[PDB]
């Protein structure tokens, strides 16, 4: 899948046997980004 | 955080007046009485919803993230 | 977690019927009407309109929990006067009133300014 | 007319002053119940985030969008999307519209009720457009974004009543006043010295005879004449809303009665 990371504006795609660094930056912070399936809130 | 949208106890639209009761605090220079009186807050329940409130979103904004 | 569904205070459930007519086993020629999915709203209308009626011994309603949504409204009327005759009275004369109150706001609407 | 009677003092786009006269006290109260709760109004009930890069969390914005007032008058040739025999929700029951914002300029980007668009088929009936009592024409401010923040979402609304959700309330504060001079003794007023002077005098006060110190307690009087103020928030116009809520309370009463005449079947 795909992941962003935390104190820069990137869109990494490593998958597997991958994981850290940074694409262009120099930091090991990774978050993953959102689901594509839609959920839906009670407005409530 | 953000403006509440609409008062608690009562039930009357609050959230469009936050901007508007800034600019009766520094444009015309009136006290917080006086420009929460000027918007149509006469119960003191919204008047409340407005004063008391703390906009802490402004200060969620200064990240980059 | 526990909290019930808020629909259940206006939406009848699966085979709940919308009132409930039951023979009083006290006195006699009284009833006990079991109103669902209605609360102070209805019934203390329906009660202080049953008490205009000067053939209408008894009337009284209440709501015997807060959480459910439902009230009992007790009737006796006099021999020889079926107390269902005197709930549709007592309601026809609420539609009426509610009508002519709405006729007069109207007409009273249709003669202000901003 | 020639039973209850009603007498505007004061009236407005967002208030209705009058006085309800020749009236029993449960149905000024019952009245008054109804305005508050059971009267049917259009909001935001189903919330579809897509993208949601800002700082407020999901539901904590679907909560203020659902308590954004949408315009609800006619609301009575909507449907309820629990009775429309379509899956989950459609144009004869509920109003689909769309919210796109994104940090454009390097000041903060306000996103109102205004860049609400509706985008379902309204096929004619004026609802769904969120009501701007704004002055510069905004609305209701829902959130904040910075410079590249995104929000993306669509908001399906559908038909409520305000007993199951304060969102649906067509009203705001009801005023409600009876006997501003106490003469028919419901209430035991509390002092340490002088009753009158220390405890306020209504406005209502104006509008009836103060009473004699030489006239004694009248037992035989009750409840007629009743001081109401109305108000709105903007879905439904102030004298729509007693008037709706007076028609509610009158088809309701006839549900009963309904009832009553369908019990008799064998
Ligand atoms: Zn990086
Ligand atoms: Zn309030
Ligand atoms: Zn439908």
């Amino acid at each position: 899948l795909k992941y962003i990371c935390a104190e820069c504006s990137s869109k990494l795609s490593l998958s597997r046997t991958d994981a850290v660094r940074c694409k262009d930056c120099g930091h090991r912070i990774l978050l993953k980004a959102r689901t594509k399936r839609l959920v839906q809130f009670e407005a409530r | 955080m953000i403006v509440p949208v609409r008062c608690f106890s009562c039930g009357k639209v609050v959230g469009d007046k936050w901007e508007s009761y800034l600019n009766l605090l520094q444009e015309d220079e009136l006290d917080e009485g006086t420009a929460l009186s000027r918007l149509g807050l006469k119960r003191y329940c919204c008047r409340r919803m407005i004063l008391t409130h703390v906009d802490l979103i402004e200060k969620f904004l200064r990240y980059n993230p | 977690m526990n909290a019930p569904d808020r629909f259940e205070l206006f939406l009848l459930g699966e085979g709940e019927s919308k009132l409930k007519i039951d023979p009083d086993t006290k006195a006699p020629n009284a009833v006990v009407i079991t109103f669902e999915k209605e609360d102070h709203t209805l019934g203390n209308l329906i009660r202080a309109e049953l008490l205009n009626d000067r053939k209408v011994l008894f009337a009284a309603y209440k709501v015997e929990h807060p959480f459910f949504a439902r009230f009992k409204l007790r009737i006796q009327t006099t021999e020889g006067y079926d107390p269902k005759d005197a709930l549709k009275n007592a309601c026809n004369s609420i539609i009426n009133k509610l009508g002519a109150l709405k006729t007069n706001f109207e007409t009273e609407w249709n003669l202000q300014t901003l | 007319e020639e039973g209850p009677q009603v007498k505007i003092r004061e009236a407005s786009k967002d208030n209705v002053d009058f006085i309800l006269s020749n009236v029993d006290l449960a149905m000024a109260n019952s009245l008054r119940r109804v305005m508050i709760a059971e009267i049917p109004t259009l909001a935001i009930d189903s919330v579809e985030v897509e993208t949601n890069t800002t700082v407020l969390a999901d539901e904590f914005i679907a909560h203020r969008l659902g308590l954004i007032p949408l315009q609800s008058m006619d609301i009575e040739q909507l449907e309820y999307s629990r009775d429309c025999f379509c899956e989950d929700h459609c144009d004869k029951c509920s109003v689909v519209l769309t919210l796109q914002a994104f940090g454009e300029s390097e000041s903060t980007t306000n996103v109102y009720s205004k860049d609400l668009v509706i985008v379902s088929n309204l096929m004619g009936r004026n609802i769904g457009h969120p009501i701007i009592q704004d002055k510069e024409g905004n609305g209701v401010l829902i959130c904040k974004l910075r410079k590249g923040q995104e929000l993306k979402l669509t908001c399906v609304a559908k038909k409520g009543i305000a007993k199951e959700h304060a969102k649906w309330g067509p009203a705001a504060a009801i005023e409600f006043e009876y006997d501003p001079w106490n003469k028919l003794k419901h209430t035991d007023y509390w002092y340490e010295q002088d009753s009158a002077k220390e405890w306020p005098q209504s406005k209502n006060c104006e509008y009836e005879d103060p009473p004699n110190e030489g006239d004694p307690f009248d037992y035989k009087a009750q409840a007629d004449t009743f001081y109401m103020n109305v108000e709105s928030v903007g879905s439904i116009p102030v004298d729509q809303v007693v008037v709706r809520g007076i028609d509610t309370l009158q088809k309701k009463v006839a549900s009963i009665l309904l009832a009553l005449t369908q019990m008799d079947q064998d």
